[PDB]
């Protein structure tokens, strides 16, 4: 069989998980399956890094020095490494904070890690039981209930395993008894612990019972509310999952911001390179959710709503003014933070730095001084200083900062444009009045009214996701090299050379690759040899992405004609290959542009893990 | 024996201990294999499935639980409507 | 009446509700030059020609008026060594830093060779060159508005055209040339070599000078004539005048009597005539920018590196242009030709062809690349000995290495021109023959595919510039011959870009190598280029950001000008991937609802704003591609080449 074209292919990769239209499993039992079966993933994978910690690794001369040690992700045994490449590699190093967290949780042998993995394989075969056997029974399973009950477990978890749990009494048993008894296990000192620089278990543990009860009498109170005023009026598989991806990227993003700022792990600030790895992760996957969920509320727009006096028909009624107001305030972020940025360019090209305009970022420094900081380090606002204050790892601003804040909320205000715009022109356009009938993405509407490149609602995201990772490369520049001035004390390279872009290349991009670019050369390898390699295959894939987003279709189209042409033509395979068997096309525009996007930001991902890996290594 | 590569990792003097024995034996490592072979064996059922999807007879000839029953007709869980929402409440 | 029609575009623009839009506007520059067929197309084809000499001529006066006024050309007549600069800056804001700014287009090594020693002849110069203008703009004037047709020149007086071109215009002006060497450039250099003072170059014409104080013909005179910054003029002035020789002898002895654009109307033999035209000075500009360094022609030239340099990347990156405008022209030519059955043969191959030459660029690709990405896995893997280089794996370039022949009296270039190649000149090399072929491939598939194709069946019936023909047949985006050459134009710049960065690290290799010292005579490999151009991590470590510290750390130094072009040329080529990834509709869509709020506040404009067409889009991003890239090139490569050289 299989006559069929290649573009076959990527016409149902595109939608094969798209099981609204899917009408075989099309019931939310099997969403609710799937949901089981990503789960199995998740713990399978859990479980692939904590055997590999616990089979090749130094977990067990972890914990003795989490300050001297370098962790070890798993053993290397490539065929194509040469001898010395063999004898040069150890194994493996570790670029998570999964001995941090392992360390905190109270592991402190290999036997517990080895429980742990078959505890991980075991809850991912439950995962798959309960994926067998999709029922409205197991959609009971689940709600804001049961994610605090399973806080409520992971506080009971921590106090189990805190480091003063041992001067514990027993509650139960004896009694509350003192407040020091308590203290053993739940605390509230807030902010950094020393020594271990970071939060006290028992902080995490109180935190989570705390979250754990306080999420129970939300849940409650949300039911009631939802007791009088029961009103499911509008009910999407898109727009539950618009709601769950924007909050899953705010977390995710507070996450990142609150992780590095108060590291709830033993020993993480100690190791630069695993926290630089951490922000940067879970910055750009909370970017992505974010996204996600623009994504899916503009596939809700185009095939689950109908149109209402709601929230949402007044948001659409008046769409010109939200794209045009959104507009101008892109217009007016970008159009400064480019020009004040190009003025400082000039001044410090002109050798005259003073003449730069640096605007101090007054409001922020506010902000920092009068809530955050116990010490006057500004004194704007306020110059109390704090009796008995606690610690963090707060930055301390600069004029520099005030330039890059504003350059991300450009970025974010364009990507939300951008976002919003295609959502709300979902419901059709004066160049296309009528997309509310093809669908969430389409190619074009051909070269007809001037040109309908791009007018497709998907390809609102493919235009929006540039300017997502445009965004989170710009902050996380701005982490980076913030984290990297303060480690390196500098501290004032950063907050005269981040005033002008100049300084953010021969600073930070520039200075910052001298390490990574020597990981391989004539001399010999080194530990970094992977990771130039891997600079150059994402630079690789970049390029390869630019191939796919300038060259369109058609050209390729021909040109693969050509090339069938001269397989039909050529000897010895015309007997064999007839072209009537999975036809060889160009790919679709979508599918070319989604491919385009993918190389694009695998390229942007790969290459900015392997400079942050050896800048920070 | 290894080349340090990067300021931090010279800096700091952090050293890649590597422990003296494995640390997973050889039996225990099967154990988790074998363990991985049945989570195998059911992510294999779990794929047929989902694959042929969800035959018609089953949510139409099997009769529904009390608890589904119940639940359908006062509309929770979910039920009453067109969502899946994990974190409903 | 002529200043009313002057404006008559905008007129006939306004004049149609259909043209009252901002793409009616991006049309009319996009179809200003493309003089549509009629009567008196050829009479506006020769006079824009004349009108752009006219520019030229322009652009040569300011330059000697700067060279006169703005110079310090008298300083590097006194010591070459010094930093040619010929554009002062004024103290506006603050740029008086970069006030200096050393010219690197080889001016005065120019004038030193036409035998200039005073600002007034160059004030001289730049006068006449004014002139010179004001007669070309007055002969464009006359012959687009009072003249005869010119529609014979191509397929009746071609003959008396090729036939002028080749005695008058080549031979005599070659001639001439000898004349002003031999007279005026010869003996000036020789007296300032000499430094025994230079007279006026009149007095140089009497008969009574050294053309007549002695009548010996070789290599000896006063003193000891022993200059080889003279030489160089002496065989400029041999090859000038065997030239006008041989041309106005063959001129005479050749038939000239084949016209090949019989079957082809005027604006297509117009057309081609201007493909084959871009191609010779394209290929004549990449064969200068290679002989430029290859061979020494102007005083004190190889001395000046930057010059060299810039000279040898701006004659490459302008043959690449015109190769590629070559291509474009001839697909103009064939799609809008009504019977252009001269190409049969090839339209007749169409499939044959291109599919050998997609063979050729696959082949030439993997390839190459892989031997740099084989070299990057090897030297990442720790296995230097499995890599492609010279103590590993040789890839010699056998074929480079042998030029002996007969002598019969023949002498230099007889050999390598003394110069080993090894492995990394062998994969560059291939790297480049690569690149060409792709550029090729992309071009002839356009000019191949212009009238019809598999997918598309009367593409001739669109003319050469057109966005697409639907998203249908799966998509048939960028099939029209323009788009061919909107991404030729791409590969043009890689290729160039490729060559351009061999030349600049093997020249810089060069230079380190002599800068061994003079005891320090084994260099063995370490050519810098040699030992690192063979992985792509090389170049990236090595060229790339091991260059660039000039580049980036010049600010407060008179290369901050450099620096900030560079930042300018990357803001430039990322806002080319903005107009390139993006589509027309969504920016359409964006200009709907900022119109509203516009009609909001009773602005309403007329010419109702439509954003740039598909067409106009790809162009206006791949302006901003190449303008991006070959700026940053460009300041990459001065900041580089004048702070260490
Ligand atoms: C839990 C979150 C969640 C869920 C359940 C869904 C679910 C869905 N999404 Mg969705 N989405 C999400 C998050 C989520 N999304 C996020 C966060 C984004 C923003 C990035 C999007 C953006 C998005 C778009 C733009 C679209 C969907 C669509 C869909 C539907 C079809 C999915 C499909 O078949 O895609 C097919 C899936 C793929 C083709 C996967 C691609 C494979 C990747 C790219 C491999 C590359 C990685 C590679 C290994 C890296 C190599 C590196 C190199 C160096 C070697 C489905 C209902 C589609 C839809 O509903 O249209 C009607 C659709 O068009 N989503
Ligand atoms: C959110 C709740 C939560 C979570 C995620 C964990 C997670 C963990 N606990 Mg734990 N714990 C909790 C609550 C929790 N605990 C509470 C409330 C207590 C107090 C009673 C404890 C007391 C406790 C002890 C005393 C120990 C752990 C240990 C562990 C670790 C290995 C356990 C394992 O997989 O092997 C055991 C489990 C299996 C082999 C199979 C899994 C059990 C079923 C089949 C799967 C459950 C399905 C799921 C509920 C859905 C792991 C990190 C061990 C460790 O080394 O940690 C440092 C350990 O010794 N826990
Ligand atoms: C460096 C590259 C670059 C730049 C500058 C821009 C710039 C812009 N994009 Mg964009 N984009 C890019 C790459 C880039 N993009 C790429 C690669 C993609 C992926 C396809 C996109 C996808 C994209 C989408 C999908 C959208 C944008 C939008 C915008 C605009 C946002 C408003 C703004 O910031 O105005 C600021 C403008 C600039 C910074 C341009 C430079 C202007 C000057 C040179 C700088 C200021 C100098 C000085 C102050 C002026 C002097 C005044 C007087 C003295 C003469 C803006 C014009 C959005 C838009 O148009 O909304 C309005 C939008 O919807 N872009
Ligand atoms: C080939 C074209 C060309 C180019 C690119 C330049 C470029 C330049 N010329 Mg120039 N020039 C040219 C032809 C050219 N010239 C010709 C043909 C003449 C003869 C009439 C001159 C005569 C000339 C003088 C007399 C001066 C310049 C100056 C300048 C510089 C500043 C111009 C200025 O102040 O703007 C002013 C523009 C206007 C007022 C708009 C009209 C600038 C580098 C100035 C300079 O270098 O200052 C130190 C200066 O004083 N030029
Ligand atoms: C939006 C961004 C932005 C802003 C706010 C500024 C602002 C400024 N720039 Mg600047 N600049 C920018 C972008 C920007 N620039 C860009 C993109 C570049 C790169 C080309 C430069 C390059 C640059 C240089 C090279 C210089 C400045 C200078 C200046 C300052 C003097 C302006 C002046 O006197 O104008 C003169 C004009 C007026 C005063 C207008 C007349 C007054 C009006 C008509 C009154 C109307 C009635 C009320 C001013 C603070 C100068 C400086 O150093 O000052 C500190 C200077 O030398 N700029
Ligand atoms: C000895 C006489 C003589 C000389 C010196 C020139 C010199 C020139 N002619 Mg020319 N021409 C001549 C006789 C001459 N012509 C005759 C007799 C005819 C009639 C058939 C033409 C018809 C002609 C045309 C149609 C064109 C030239 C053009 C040119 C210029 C560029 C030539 C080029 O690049 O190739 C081409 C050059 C200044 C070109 C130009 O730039 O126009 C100004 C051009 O388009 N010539
Ligand atoms: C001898 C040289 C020569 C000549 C006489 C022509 C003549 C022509 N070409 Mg052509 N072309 C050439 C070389 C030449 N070309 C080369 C080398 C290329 C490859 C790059 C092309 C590629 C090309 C294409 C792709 C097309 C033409 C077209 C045309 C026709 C209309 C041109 C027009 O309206 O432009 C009007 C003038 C402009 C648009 C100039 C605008 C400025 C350009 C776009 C960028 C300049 C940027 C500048 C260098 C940097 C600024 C400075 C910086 C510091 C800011 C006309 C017959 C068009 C046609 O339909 O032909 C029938 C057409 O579609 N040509
Ligand atoms: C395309 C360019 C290219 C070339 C020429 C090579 C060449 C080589 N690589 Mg290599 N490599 C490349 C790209 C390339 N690599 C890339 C991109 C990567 C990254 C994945 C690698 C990664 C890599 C590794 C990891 C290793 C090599 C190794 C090798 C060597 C042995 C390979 C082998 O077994 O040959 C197999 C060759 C064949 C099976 C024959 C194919 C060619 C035949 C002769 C074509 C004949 C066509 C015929 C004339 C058609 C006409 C027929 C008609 C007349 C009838 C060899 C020197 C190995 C090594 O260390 O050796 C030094 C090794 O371990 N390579
Ligand atoms: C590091 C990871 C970062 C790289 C991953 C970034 C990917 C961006 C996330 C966006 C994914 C959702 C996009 C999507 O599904 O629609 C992107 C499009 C959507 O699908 C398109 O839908 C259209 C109508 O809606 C038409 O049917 C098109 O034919 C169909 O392709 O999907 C494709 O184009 C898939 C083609 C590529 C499939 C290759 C599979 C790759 C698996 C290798 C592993
Ligand atoms: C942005 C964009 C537009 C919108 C572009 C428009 C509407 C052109 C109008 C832009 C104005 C004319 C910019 C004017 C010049 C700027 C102010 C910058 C130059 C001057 C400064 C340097 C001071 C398209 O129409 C388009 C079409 C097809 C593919 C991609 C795209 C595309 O990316
Ligand atoms: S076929 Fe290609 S060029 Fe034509 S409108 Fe569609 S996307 Fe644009």
């Amino acid at each position: 069989y299989g006559r069929c074209a290649t573009q076959r292919y990527f016409q149902v990769l595109g939608n094969i998980h798209d099981i609204e239209l899917n009408e075989s499993l099309n019931s939310p039992q099997a969403i609710q399956a799937l949901s089981f079966g990503q789960l199995s993933v998740i713990l399978l994978w859990l479980a692939a890094y904590t055997f590999h910690i616990g089979w090749s690794g130094n977990f067990e001369a972890f914990i003795d020095n989490p300050l001297g040690v370098q962790p070890i992700n798993h053993f290397v045994l490539d065929p194509h490494y040469s001898q010395y490449k063999v004898d040069t590699t150890i194994a493996a190093l570790t670029n998570h904070p999964i001995y941090h967290w392992l360390m905190t949780v109270g592991f402190t042998s290999n036997a517990q890690i080895y429980r742990f993995t078959l505890g991980l394989e075991i809850t991912a075969a439950v995962m798959l039981v309960l994926s067998l056997a999709p029922s409205v029974g197991l959609l009971s399973m689940g709600g804001l209930e049961v994610v605090s009950w399973i806080s409520i477990c992971w506080a009971g978890h921590l106090v189990n395993f805190a480091p003063g749990a041992a001067n514990l009494t027993n509650v139960v048993m004896e009694g509350p008894g003192s407040l020091g008894n308590l203290m053993n296990v739940l605390t509230f000192n807030g902010g950094i612990q020393l020594g271990t620089q970071a939060l006290a278990v028992s902080d995490v543990a109180h935190h989570h019972v705390a979250i754990g009860i306080v999420g129970l009498w939300i849940s409650a109170l949300l039911r009631v509310s939802k007791y009088a005023w029961n009103f499911n009026t509008q009910s999407s598989y898109h727009l539950d999952l618009s709601l769950s991806l924007t909050v899953g990227g705010i977390l995710t993003s507070l996450l990142a911001q609150q992780a590095y700022v108060y590291p709830a792990l033993s020993y993480l600030p100690y190791d630069y390179l695993t926290t630089t790895s951490l922000y940067v992760h879970h910055q750009y996957i909370g970017a992505f959710l974010a996204t996600g969920g623009f994504v899916h509320g503009g596939i809700f727009l185009v095939r689950d709503y109908t149109l209402s006096n709601d929230l949402v028909g007044k948001l659409l009624a008046t769409k010109a003014t939200v794209i045009s107001t959104l507009s101008w305030i892109t217009l007016f972020l970008g159009f400064h933070a480019t020009g004040l940025y190009m003025h400082n360019d000039a001044m410090a090209a002109f050798g005259v730095p003073q003449k730069q305009i640096i605007i101090e970022p007054v409001f922020a420094e506010f902000i920092q001084q009068v809530f955050f900081l116990g010490t006057p380090v500004y004194g704007l606002g306020s110059a109390a200083v704090s009796s008995t204050p606690t610690l963090s790892f707060l930055p301390i601003i600069s004029g520099g900062d005030f330039l890059v804040h504003h350059a991300i909320a450009l970025g974010l205000h364009t990507t939300v444009l951008v976002l919003i715009k295609g959502a709300l022109d979902s419901q059709g356009s004066y160049l296309f009045p009528d997309k509310q009938s093809f669908g969430y993405g389409f190619a074009c509407d051909g070269p007809g009214r001037g040109g309908t490149c791009d007018i497709s609602t998907w390809d609102s995201f493919y235009l929006a996701f540039f300017w997502v990772n445009n965004t989170v490369a710009w902050f996380t520049y701005y982490f980076h090299w913030k984290v990297l001035s303060l480690w390196q004390s500098s501290t004032a390279v950063f907050d005269e050379n981040s005033l002008y872009l100049m300084g953010w290349f021969r600073d930070y991009l520039w200075q910052n690759c001298a390490a990574l670019l020597s990981g391989y050369d004539s001399l010999g390898s080194n530990d970094l040899a992977v990771w130039a390699w891997a600079f150059l295959l994402a630079h690789l894939a970049w390029a390869t992405g630019f191939m796919f987003l300038i060259s369109w279709r058609g050209y390729w189209q021909e040109l693969i004609d050509t090339v069938i042409y001269m397989h039909l033509k050529a000897p010895f395979f015309n007997e064999i290959w007839s072209a009537d068997v999975v036809t060889p096309v160009a790919l679709s525009i979508v599918q070319a542009r989604f491919i385009g996007l993918a190389h694009y930001v695998a390229g942007f991902i790969l290459t900015y893990l392997a400079f942050v890996v050896g800048a920070t290594s | 024996e290894r080349i340090p590569g990067g300021k931090f990792t010279k800096a700091q003097g952090k050293i890649v201990a590597t422990p003296d024995e494995d640390g997973f034996t050889d039996s225990e490592v099967a154990l988790a294999l074998i363990i991985a072979a049945v989570v195998l064996y059911l992510a294999i059922e779990v794929t047929k499935s989902l694959f042929y999807g969800e035959d018609p007879e089953t949510t139409a000839k099997g009769p529904m639980t009390p608890f589904e029953k119940r639940v359908v007709e006062k509309g929770l869980f979910g039920s009453r409507g067109d969502s899946y929402s994990p974190f409903r409440p | 009446d002529f200043s009313k029609a002057a404006f008559g575009s905008a007129t006939g623009l306004v004049a149609k509700a259909a043209s009252q839009t901002t793409t009616a506007i991006w049309n009319l520059h996009a179809d200003a030059h493309d003089f549509s067929n009629s009567s008196y197309l050829s009479k506006q084809v020769f006079a824009a020609n004349l009108a752009h000499i006219g520019v030229v001529f322009i652009w040569l006066s300011g330059m000697h008026f700067h060279g006169a006024y703005f110079s310090n050309y008298l300083d590097w007549l006194q010591d070459p060594s010094i930093a040619p600069t010929a554009q002062q800056v004024s103290n506006i804001a603050n740029q008086s830093v970069l006030n200096p700014i050393r010219v690197t287009s080889g001016f005065f090594n120019l004038w030193l060779a036409e035998g200039i020693t005073s600002t007034y002849q160059l004030k001289v110069i730049a006068a006449f060159g004014l002139i010179a203008s004001a007669l070309c703009f007055l002969g464009s004037y006359f012959h687009m508005h009072s003249s005869t047709s010119f529609t014979r020149v191509l397929n009746t007086k071609l003959t008396s055209l090729s036939t002028h071109h080749l005695v008058g215009l080549l031979g005599l002006g070659s001639l001439a040339w000898a004349g002003h060497l031999i007279h005026i450039s010869l003996p000036v250099n020789i007296l300032l070599n000499a430094g025994v003072a230079v007279p006026s170059p009149h007095s140089l014409l009497s008969s009574k000078a050294v053309a007549t104080i002695v009548e010996q013909l070789s290599f000896s005179a006063l003193t000891s004539s022993d200059g080889y910054v003279w030489q160089p003029l002496v065989y400029s002035a041999m090859h000038h005048f065997a030239l006008a020789l041989v041309l106005i002898v063959g001129s005479i002895f050749l038939s000239t009597a084949s016209n090949p654009l019989m079957s082809f109307t005027v604006g297509s033999s117009w057309h081609l005539v201007l493909g084959v035209q871009l191609f010779v000075t394209g290929t004549a500009s990449v064969l200068y920018a290679q002989m430029s360094n290859a061979y020494p022609v102007y005083p004190y030239l190889l001395t000046d590196h930057p010059t060299v340099v810039s000279l040898f990347v701006h004659h490459m990156w302008i043959g690449g242009f015109f190769l590629v405008g070559a291509f474009a022209h001839l697909s103009i030519g064939l799609v809008r030709d009504t019977l252009p059955q001269s190409f049969s043969v090839v339209l007749t191959q169409r499939d044959i062809i291109l599919g050998h030459l997609t063979w050729v660029v696959a082949f030439l690709g993997v390839h190459s690349f892989g031997l740099y990405v084989h070299n990057d896995t090897m030297q990442a893997l720790g296995r230097p000995d499995d890599m492609f280089s010279d103590n590993a794996i040789s890839l010699l370039p056998v074929f480079a290495r042998w030029s002996t022949l007969t002598l019969n009296s023949t002498g230099s270039a007889v050999s390598v021109l003394g110069v080993e190649l090894s492995t990394a000149d062998f994969m560059v090399t291939h790297i480049h023959a690569f690149t060409i072929h792709t550029t090729v491939l992309i071009l002839v598939k356009g000019f191949l595919y212009a009238r019809s194709s598999r997918l598309v069946n009367d593409k001739y019936k669109l003319d050469f510039r057109y966005p697409c023909d639907g998203p249908g047949r799966g998509g048939t985006c960028q099939i029209s011959p323009w788009d061919h050459v909107f991404l030729g134009l791409f590969w043009m710049y890689n290729s160039i870009s490729v060559v351009i960065f061999h030349f600049f690290w093997e020249y810089q290799s060069n230079l380190a190598s002599i800068k061994a010292s003079a005891g320090g005579s084994i260099r063995a490999l370490a050519s810098d280029f040699e030992l690192n151009s063979i992985n792509t991590n090389g170049w990236l470590r090595n060229f790339l950001w091991s260059g660039a510290a000039q580049v980036i750390q010049s600010y407060g130094s008179p290369l901050a000008a450099y620096g900030l072009t560079f930042l300018a040329s990357h803001f430039v080529w990322a806002l080319s991937l903005m107009f390139l990834f993006s589509g027309r509709g969504y920016w359409q869509e964006l200009i709907e609802s900022v119109l509203w709020a516009h009609h909001k506040l009773y602005v309403v404009p007329h010419i109702q704003p439509r954003a740039l067409s598909i067409t106009s889009g790809r162009a206006v991003g791949l302006t901003h591609y190449l303008l991006g890239g070959i700026g940053t090139t460009w300041s990459f490569f001065l900041a580089r080449i004048v702070a260490t050289a």
